[PDB]
């Protein structure tokens, strides 16, 4: 049980440079590929992510993606940038100019088949594999462009295989690029089906988190990147450490996604506490709990208590107790019992680890299944039939030869993907 | 990633000048061309401590490029690069498309292609000249004519002077500025228009100058081209292409004519007391006291505008600033356009030029707004061109060239069908 | 069994402080959340004012709250500053301006969200408290103005627990304000129906206790809220200390309020003696039960001798004999027949712990309902009467939206409060 | 929790000078800018080492602004800040609010627009001018006419001087000083008064000079615009607010004008022998020889006062200090008014100006009250104007600038009124 790594776009790599930053140091590894751990469980699972080499080193299972060579530089030379191998950098030279059309049709059919050699070398080279993990970012030319067209080109090869993406969904209040609608509406219709387990995560909620919650004066995309990077790290715990109670990515895609085209998921994280006021808290299980549902720490621009959640999943770590865990689940549901559905007994899936982060004695990650994403879609499409219905900007995508029955197609199963949750709020 | 600069007549090599003296202080780059990387995208190495430009200097006139050839720039510039002529347009747009245009067109159109060969990225052309007279009227609108045909699909960029309505020097003005308007419409992908007043205004209120002559004014437009490419040259937080900027800005085919703006621009004494941040900064784009051309704003809609940052920038603050000017009803933008900003953000500081009239600072924001209160601009000329030519003025000297009679018909049928676009999209 | 604590308003502050400075010492707890007790009674009752901490530390369960920023650096800077937790310093930006339109309307409506959930995670943490308690000026405009916002909130959450307030009347030979009669009056009409108990002190008599029986030259508030924390430290001392005879906070309410609206209480305390004087006295309990009962040495202003008592109680501290506590609060009242209501006999109720005051042998507190409270409320009205006559300062409440029905039932229910004191008598 | 201070006429640059070179020794902040806080309520940061005024200098003649661009204090004023005219106004208030005052009202206000900008919690501004000129008195007029529409609720605070009955200097200054009354009764929350020969008798007899010029008798106002903002700056034993003082003050809408005074101003040597308690100089606040504006307050009942304490002060002896003056038949107080007397303490002693005539004091009070006595500066001086416009002298130079004949009948009739609301709640 391994999983290899595709990242793409300029968003993605700075996402995807701290997961490689942080996952080291969790497992031991130096920044040139040597161990210097002290448990034996760094050990036992290490070949998650790492592949054996000569003169005992390890080297990651990424396969990195780019569109433009200016961020290949950086990535590069920044701190634990030589530990990826040569060839997995795999990068362009013109450029995406923000087009999903370029993304898709003109540029992406080129490079398209450079990375998949490197992905089916990565691939022959595991026994037995499950998943592919992918990050980028929804609103740009590249990431949406290239990002949409690997995901069908690898749900044909391997149909039996769980798929995950960690995308970046744009917001109106955050706005940055005149042309975002267009790209977030063209990309949604084929993750309504090319992929199984979906995370939505929008750039303003980053920054009420790093505000409010976090007491910092100066966020930069050095700390928002860090946020998502633990959650990324802490899904995949119980692939690489023991606990009283385990879950792998197939128990939660079969626990959590009731119907297949429900699966557009919130994360959250517990704690999040300064460095001012962490000397004024206890440490015990409660404390994190009621933080978790808190609809002010979330990780998406969604209040939950506008609708019901069906499902959810919180995910432990240290060492804890198993009573004080289910116990206070069914504080929240009968304590609350308004903003559940009511014919889903016990919402709630459960699993504890063992080993905790460093330098800390707990933590734990949310993963809740809301009827809330039903608001994030109509705020975006609103942008969209905005400009559409007067046809601005529109003979740039129009150049690639794309027909008004693709906008009607993204608009109708975007809706037909808004109707799908209401109903079974 | 390459890119060739083209300077045309006396207004291109003057703001020519200005702009390589610029560039060699950005990259460290001696007058003789050596460095005591990236400076690739305009220069040329040759062998080992030898950079040459990617320039042309192109004129019809002796006296205006002999300046170049002895001044202290003259080890700089490959000598053949650099084309004089014979005899000048004599103020004639007729002369400059037929009877000389067609003398020298061959000669320059033969040196591009040396120096489109050792580019291997290339993105486009950088044209320098102005409206006014008959060498960058005629001559250069035979260039953008002959470089169409030749390449196509790559973007092409030119910036302009349109000739004041009040300030102007000549007689004949009106004639060449609505010939131009041809070419300059369907063979230039993005059209920057620059005016001569509103330069001087900015001298005396913000720069505090008395006497702002020609040195100065060209000074303000080498800034804002250094600003723009910026983007090729360094690196920062968030980057925006040449390619990438036309698709955010451009919204319809026929509406490729931005309005620019700069800040800060200080005196050396006024800067001690200003705090500089990027809240405050940023408002001052958007007042129409220091728009480049005589416009008003508070009469045209908005729909697109770009702000380029360079310093010391975080974006945690400019999301506020560009939400901060959302709330004002003051500042006007079309319904149909929810969102209407483009940012870039860059790494590296801007440079100060010894002898010039900026003083040093941590930021600079370059903003390029495509508004449709330039409307006026050519309504406003057209009344002056359409009351010379009842009369039929002047037309003597254009008529025994070559252009017949209702050349100028179709002069102001292209100028009419343009000022109902604004209205349309307006 | 614990209580909450909730500060408003500058002079509540002031008051605060002082409180928490003495009741740290009583239970050991450095300035710095530290243990260095000797007693193991100190550790046995510590969670009704504390709740504990990671690493050996316990903070206070104190909701600090301000309607401006000036007032809030000082109680953070001062000694025991660095206690509190940070969370809990609640503060506004613009202030009051000496109003009680401003305070309830068109401030208090916006910062009263931001408390009431703190308020609401204090009151989750506790297992089973029993009471909230509340120090604020009855003169000023945020302590009256929001004090009567929370009070009315609080309550309909909780309707079956116990609440008290130690509020601060104004007087006439100290009145310090212009507009003081408005302020008190509209306050007041909320405290006769919303609050289960109230304790009112007079801020002139505060003089006359440290002139003549302790001897001071120069008051200041520093020493004014130090004789006031000592009434509020003793009440609450049986929760905290084991004693042969016992009395909390729900045992007095029952044994005093003869009728729902009568809860309007009279502290005093002793013994309070000059430090070169002391040498000079005996240590026995005669001495401590005649300066209970002394007009002179009661701390608001009025004199008992202008009416009957209707009942008291004695809080006595120290290892004391149950026979001679009870023969002679019958000496008293068989001595002082004329001054204690004829149809309740025995009217004294007793209450004995064990642990003494710091550095004393003895110490006694009284609380004792009277009938004298009548008068200092048509005293405060005959200020207010002549006022609303002629529509002086009026303008300024009337831009907030009140209207003279507001006030003219501020004057009738006064009245109908005083009506019921004389009947009663 | 900002404020911003305007300077107009010559008077204000008369005063607001000294108020300027008290406020930066306040706060350790030197002539060049630097500090070798708490100051932030009037003074802005840029960068490092470098603070500047929230001010703005407003003049319409060229001459006494010139003196302090040349002055030692020149580097702390933004040089945009310091505004002056062309052609003064020549005593016409027709002139100052109609013809010469159109033509700067607009510069200005765009910078008031400027300097609001920094404020996150504004409460108000502070005018310094006077009744005497034409320039302060039409002008002036103006800005508040544009300063209450664009902010509504914002406290605004003028310091006024009034012309004295006997010790003038100008002709036709009663037609000035009644035709300013409108603007001040509807468009002024809170109006300070003072007269300028009554600064000399306390500059007479208490400070025991020679020869007051108009250096001293700017230092004495200066002293009283410190004390009330220094609750706003620093920390006591009680505290009141700008807002929170005219609450206590102010009892009805029409009725703004409070009188001030100071205690204690003394001289060097005289300073040795008497002992400086709390107990007498808040009893040297109501004697009527040290009253600032000449009026009787034994002809008026006191219907409102206010007490700021600074220094080393004890609330305890305050309420006997203030029990005392409240036996006395004496000093009267209206029957509605039990008590008026709200007090401030803080904990800051003020601070000695060098080359200024007061000596070192640790304890200071300000005294502001409401009475009534202040009918008799008006009506008695209504007399004068009246007396003027029976022959209807010198209306010729009024007339023809615009404003109408009947101008001076709402002149006399908002005052006949303003005098009339005085007698009522008297
Ligand atoms: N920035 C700048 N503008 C100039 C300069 N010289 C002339 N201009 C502008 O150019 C206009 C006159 O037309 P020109 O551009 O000079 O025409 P030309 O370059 O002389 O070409 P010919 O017509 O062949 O002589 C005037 O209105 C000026 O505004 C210069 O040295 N610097
Ligand atoms: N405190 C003080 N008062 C002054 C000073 N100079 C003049 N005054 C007062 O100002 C009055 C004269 O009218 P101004 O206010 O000076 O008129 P102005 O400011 O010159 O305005 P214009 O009428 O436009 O010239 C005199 O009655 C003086 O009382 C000064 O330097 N200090
Ligand atoms: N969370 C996060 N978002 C980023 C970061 N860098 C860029 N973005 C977001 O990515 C969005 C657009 O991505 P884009 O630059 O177009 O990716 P590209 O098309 O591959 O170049 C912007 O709206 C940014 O908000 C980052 O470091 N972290
Ligand atoms: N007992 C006591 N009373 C105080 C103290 N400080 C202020 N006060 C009283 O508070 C009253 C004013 O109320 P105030 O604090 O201004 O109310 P606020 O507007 O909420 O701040 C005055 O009449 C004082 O008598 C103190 O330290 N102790
Ligand atoms: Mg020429
Ligand atoms: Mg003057």
């Amino acid at each position: 049980r391994e999983i290899v790594h595709i990242q793409a776009g300029q968003c993605g790599n700075q996402i995807g440079a701290k997961f490689w930053e942080i996952i080291s140091d969790e497992h031991g590894i130096d920044a040139t590929g040597a161990y210097h751990g002290d448990s034996d469980l760094q050990l036992e699972r290490i070949n998650v992510y790492y592949n054996e080499a000569s003169g005992g080193k390890y080297v990651p299972r990424a396969v990195l993606v780019d569109l433009e060579p200016g961020t290949m530089d950086s990535v590069r030379s920044g701190p634990f940038g030589q530990i990826f191998r040569p060839d997995n950098f795999v990068f362009g030279q013109s450029g995406a100019g923000n087009n999903w059309a370029k993304g898709h049709y003109t540029e992406g059919a080129e490079l398209v088949d450079s990375v998949l050699d490197v992905v089916r070398k990565e691939a022959e080279s595991c026994d037995c594999l499950q998943g592919f993990q992918l990050t980028h970012s929804l609103g740009g030319g590249t990431g949406s462009g290239m990002g949409t067209l690997l995901i069908s080109k690898i749900r044909e090869e391997y149909p039996d295989r769980i798929m995950n993406t960690y995308s970046v969904v744009p917001s109106p209040k955050v706005s940055d690029t005149v042309v975002e609608p267009y790209n977030a509406t063209l990309s949604v219709h084929q993750l309504v089906e090319n992929t199984d387990e979906t995370y939505c995560i929008d750039n303003e909620a980053l920054y009420d988190i790093c505000f409010r919650t976090l007491k910092l004066t100066t966020p930069t995309y050095g700390d928002l990147n860090h946020l998502v990077s633990l959650t990324m790290s802490g899904v995949t715990t119980c692939l690489r450490f023991p606990g009283q109670l385990n879950a792998d990515l197939r128990k939660l895609a079969v626990n959590m996604v009731p119907f297949p085209r429900l699966h557009f998921f919130m994360p959250g994280f517990a704690p999040l506490t300064s460095r001012g006021s962490q000397q004024y808290r206890a440490l015990t299980v409660p404390e994190l709990t009621q933080q978790m549902f808190d609809a002010k720490n979330m990780m998406a621009a969604c209040d939950p208590r506008h609708g019901r959640y069906l499902t959810v999943a919180a995910i432990f770590r240290g060492r804890m107790s198993m009573k004080e865990v289910d116990e206070q689940m069914l504080n929240i549901q009968n304590k609350n019992s308004s903003y559940f559905v009511e014919w889903i007994p016990n919402n709630v899936k459960t699993a504890v680890c063992d080993i905790p982060p460093r330098g800390l004695k707990m933590s734990a990650t949310f993963i809740g299944n809301s009827t809330a994403i039903q608001e994030l879609f109509k705020r975006i499409s609103e942008q969209f039939t905005a400009m559409f219905r007067r046809k601005a900007f529109l003979h740039w995508y129009t150049g690639e030869g794309m027909d008004e029955m693709e906008f009607t197609e993204a608009e109708s199963n975007m809706n037909d993907l808004v109707s799908e949750y209401q109903q079974y709020q | 990633r390459e890119c060739i600069s083209i300077h045309v007549g006396q207004a291109g090599v003057q703001i020519g000048n200005a702009c390589w003296e610029l560039y060699c202080l950005e990259h460290g780059i001696q007058p003789d061309g050596q460095m005591p990387d990236s400076f690739n995208t305009f220069f040329s190495e040759t062998g080992a401590g030898k950079h040459v430009p990617r320039a042309v200097f192109v004129d019809l006139e002796p006296t205006v490029v002999d300046e170049v050839r002895t001044g202290t720039y003259r080890q700089l510039f490959h000598p053949e690069q650099l084309i004089t002529g014979k005899e000048d347009a004599a103020n004639n747009y007729a002369r400059g498309h037929y009877t000389i245009g067609k003398e020298i067109v061959d000669l320059v159109l033969d040196r591009i292609r040396k120096l489109a060969d050792q580019c291997t990225g290339l993105q486009g052309f950088l044209i320098f000249h102005s409206f006014g007279g008959g060498t960058g009227s005629g001559f250069t609108s035979l260039l953008m004519e002959r470089l169409s045909v030749d390449y196509g699909k790559k973007s092409k960029l030119e910036f302009a002077i349109y000739p004041a309505p009040q300030v102007s020097t000549a007689v004949v003005e009106p004639y060449n500025s609505i010939l131009t308007t041809h070419t300059t419409l369907e063979h230039s992908d993005c059209a920057f228009m620059v005016d001569n007043e509103a330069i001087y205004d900015i001298c005396r209120r913000n720069l505090d100058i008395e006497r702002p002559t020609y040195t100065n004014l060209n000074r303000l437009i080498g800034q804002i081209v250094s600003s723009i490419t910026a983007s090729l040259r360094f690196d920062g937080a968030l980057n925006v292409d040449l390619t990438e900027f036309q698709t955010n800005l451009v919204p319809y085919p026929r509406i490729h004519f931005p309005l620019v703006t700069y800040a800060p621009v200080i005196s050396a004494e006024k800067a001690y007391h200003e705090q500089l941040s990027v809240a405050e900064i940023t408002n001052a784009c958007f007042e129409p006291a220091n728009q480049m051309v005589k416009c008003d704003p508070r009469h045209g809609k908005y729909m697109a505008c770009c702000m380029l940052y360079r310093g010391d920038v975080v974006p945690k603050d400019v999301n506020a600033a560009i939400a901060t000017i959302k709330t004002k009803r003051t500042i006007q933008f079309v319904d149909w356009c929810p969102t209407g900003f483009k940012v870039g953000i860059n790494y590296q500081p801007p440079t100060v030029v010894p002898g010039g009239d900026l003083a040093k600072v941590q930021r600079a924001v370059c903003m390029l707004s495509n508004t449709t209160a330039i409307a006026e601009a050519w309504a406003r000329l057209d009344h002056k061109f359409d009351l010379m030519y009842a009369k039929r003025a002047f037309v003597h000297w254009y008529v025994g060239e070559g252009m017949e009679e209702g050349e100028f018909s179709e002069a102001r049928e292209d100028l009419a069908a343009l000022e109902k676009d604004y209205e349309e999209v307006g």
